[PDB]
């Protein structure tokens, strides 16, 4: 049973709040797969709760080079402090759904009241984040300034160049 | 034909009759 | 009566001899187990029934 | 003592059946038996209702399901009679309003709680006998452990597909169900809704 | 008349396992029948039986067995013969058992290979 | 197909993949004959011995008279090739 | 064949049953709010673990 879920993309990270959660026994069923296909039957499942864009491409570069290595960033901790109900897990918990297992462990260690479900382990949150990645252009378009294609393009170039150190020994042009 | 029926002798009800040659044939096969 | 089609699937290859006991997990939602007649038990996950 | 079942609603109340054709209760708080009733035929399995703490169901060799009240064992609250061979397993739905019974012939029978007769019957040439049937915690799908070595996953509400429906889709389905609740007893509607291939 | 009361009992067990009943009334009882059903109950092909007296036997069966049989001339068998007799009587070496009246009693062929004793083949089930 | 030199299949080298039909399986249980041991004694090579779900389906569709052959087929050490088609007809499944 | 052969189970009188149906359910004859309130199902099952009830509600 999922309550909220994180979703990080190149323009920023947004957390959705699930209402009418997905059936977990009939996940391999054709009617439920068609529901995950169609936006008119998956937007009933997800409702956009919060959005945090980057301030700059330097912050987006730091975001990938923290998230891919596993460690969560301070502004992700900030937005989770802002959006999640402040609890400690003694009598009531909040189930968050995240894509990566190391990020799950760190969010659970930073917030003791938030139980995280990784998409690498749990098939329900895997199918649910898969549907959000499918329809991610239309779920954000009311506050998607511009597009996502050039943002992903420039951010993949910046991430690859920071990993490779390309400009310091490419000079022949 | 039934699959479960054994191959040594004839079967009638729950009684399986083995002729004296067939129990000798198994003792020949062992030796 | 036309769209009454109740059979959905079968968990894995099954057992060798018959299934004489089985029990769900009442806390989880996709944890099943089944113990057969030749004394082998299996724990199934309902999300991956292969 | 053949079967044992903790009451999930009222903790520390344990029901059991035994081959004396009897059901026995147990209070775990004061560790002793409580009451014992002898029925006419042997009971294969006891189970409790997950929404009503006092109601139980025994699947019994009388081809029958007896819904009993644990406070007054004088009479059965309900008697479900639809089978052909003995009933092997009974299981309440987690909503507490339906029942699955796997029988010793090749049948699963789906029941409402107040019905007294079959809502559905499930069968298959490959299914050899039925020994253990139980719901999933969705209360939408049922599982059947057979004597063919197969665990099968059926659905209750055989004509109701799962997933997210549009509003004009689930309104058509709810409208059809309410309309059958009203006009389900007329002769043409009755014979077509009761016809099932056994 | 079949003096083999063991064969009459085993015929009744086969008729019930075919007809899908859940108990029988083996009307002439014995002691070799009780030992036979003791081995079948060890290997789980029969639930629970009781000998009531006038006596007769009530045999709760699980619905797990396929066939019972007696070997009518009761041939003598050594261990090196016992392997070939098992693989010629049973459909598979891992399915079903052959019953032996040994000097250590009445037992299955796996218990005979455990206890290193040979004997006469009396019956089989699978 | 590659590895075919004029009706000589060069793709089959041991361990031999052997598909089993229901007729062969019923008769090799009827002839008191162990399946993998007799296949290895026939080919003098290690077989891996597979059964399609259509073959398992026809063995299950035959009644409880064939429960022994069903258990023999349902031995765990063999590969089970799941089929993605409708009719569960073993001949057309094996030929396709 | 369109008449009913006997009284349904809870009903005790011909006037009771034949006057208790009396109103069409459909959306042509009733308003949208009435149609929704009259075809709401009795048991409303949402998705999830339907665990047995922990403590008494009333
Ligand atoms: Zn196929």
């Amino acid at each position: 049973v999922v309550n909220f879920l994180l979703f990080e993309s190149a323009v920023g990270f947004s957390l959705f709040e699930v209402v009418h959660q997905a059936d977990t026994v009939g996940l391999e069923l054709p009617e439920v797969k068609d529901a995950m296909k169609t936006l008119d039957k998956f937007g009933k499942m997800v409702k956009l709760r919060s959005f945090n864009p980057w301030t700059s491409a330097a912050q987006g570069l730091e975001a990938i080079n923290l998230i891919s290595e596993g460690i969560m960033p301070e502004y992700l901790k900030s937005a989770l402090e802002m959006n999640l109900p402040q609890t400690s897990g003694k009598k009531s918990k909040v189930v968050l759904g995240v894509a990566d297992k190391k990020l799950a462990g760190e969010i659970t260690a930073a917030f003791p009241g938030v139980q995280c479900e990784a998409a690498d382990t749990s098939e329900v949150v895997a199918a649910l984040l898969r549907g959000i990645r499918t329809h991610a252009n239309k779920l954000h378009k009311s506050l998607q300034e511009g597009d996502i294609g050039r943002a992903q393009l420039g951010l993949g170039h910046a991430y690859s160049r920071a990993k490779v150190k390309f400009s310091v020994h490419k000079n022949d042009n | 034909r039934p699959v479960d029926l054994p191959a040594v002798g004839r079967m009638r009800g729950a009684e399986l009759r083995i002729s004296a040659k067939e129990a000798a044939a198994i003792a020949r096969e062992v030796r | 009566r036309m769209f009454a089609k109740p059979f959905l699937g079968q968990l894995g290859n099954g057992h060798v001899q018959g299934v004489y006991s089985m029990c769900k997990d009442k806390n989880s939602l996709n944890c099943i187990a089944s113990g057969s007649g030749d004394g082998v038990v299996k724990v199934w996950d309902l999300t991956t029934r292969d | 003592i053949t079967d044992v079942c903790f009451n999930q609603v009222e903790t520390s109340v344990i029901g059991s059946v035994a081959t004396d054709r009897s059901i026995i209760l147990f209070d775990l708080r004061t560790n002793m038996p409580v009451i014992k009733t002898v029925l006419h035929f042997a009971c294969n399995r006891i189970v409790f209702n997950p929404m009503e703490a006092m109601n139980l169901a025994v699947a019994s060799e009388d081809h029958n399901i007896y819904i009993f009240d644990a406070r007054n064992f004088d009479k059965a609250l309900n008697i479900q009679k639809g089978h052909v061979a003995a009933v092997m397993d009974v299981e309440f739905s987690p909503t507490g309003e339906e029942l699955v019974s796997g029988s010793y012939d090749r049948t699963i029978r789906l029941w409402r709680r107040d019905a007294g007769h079959s809502r559905d019957v499930y069968h298959t040439k490959r299914m050899q006998r039925v020994f253990r049937t139980m719901w999933t915690m969705d209360s939408k799908y049922i599982l059947t452990g057979s004597d063919d070595g197969n665990v099968r996953l059926w659905r209750a509400n055989a004509s109701e597909r799962s997933g997210v429906k549009a509003t004009r889709q689930r309104q058509a389905l709810e409208y059809n169900n309410a309309l059958l609740d009203r006009y389900g007893h007329l002769p043409e509607i009755r014979r077509i809704r009761r016809h099932r291939h056994l | 008349v079949r003096t083999s009361v063991l064969h009459d009992a085993l015929n009744s067990i086969n008729n019930a396992e075919k007809m899908g009943k859940r108990q029988v009334m083996i009307r002439p009882s014995s002691k070799v029948i009780v030992k036979f059903l003791q081995v079948m109950q060890r290997h789980g092909y029969i639930g629970e039986f009781e000998e009531v007296d006038n006596g007769k036997i009530v045999v709760q069966l699980n619905g797990r067995l396929n066939k019972c049989g007696v070997i009518s001339p009761r041939y003598n068998v050594r261990l090196a013969e016992l392997e070939k007799w098992v693989t010629k009587l049973l459909p598979a070496r891992q399915f079903g058992y052959v019953i032996l009246t040994t000097s250590a009693g009445i037992m299955d062929h796996e218990e005979a290979r455990r206890k290193h004793v040979a004997g006469k083949i009396i019956g089989f089930f699978y | 197909p590659s590895s075919m030199f004029f009706e000589h299949n060069e793709a089959l080298v041991p361990p031999y993949n052997v598909l089993v039909d229901t007729n062969f399986l019923s008769r090799t249980v009827g002839a008191k004959l162990p399946l993998l041991e007799s296949a290895m004694d026939c080919l003098y090579a290690s077989v891996n011995i597979i059964i399609t779900s259509c073959v398992m389906a026809e063995l299950e569709k035959l009644g409880p008279r064939y429960r022994v052959a069903l258990m023999i087929a349902r031995d765990e050490r063999w590969q089970r090739l799941t089929c993605d088609h409708k009719g569960t007809y073993a001949d057309d499944c094996i030929v396709d | 064949k369109y008449l009913a052969t006997g009284l349904p189970h809870p009903f005790e009188s011909q006037q009771q049953y034949e006057r208790s149906l009396r109103l069409p359910v459909g959306p042509e004859w009733m308003t949208k709010e009435t149609f929704q309130d009259a075809t709401k199902p009795r048991v409303i099952i949402k998705q999830g673990i339907i665990a047995p009830m922990s403590k008494p509600m009333y």
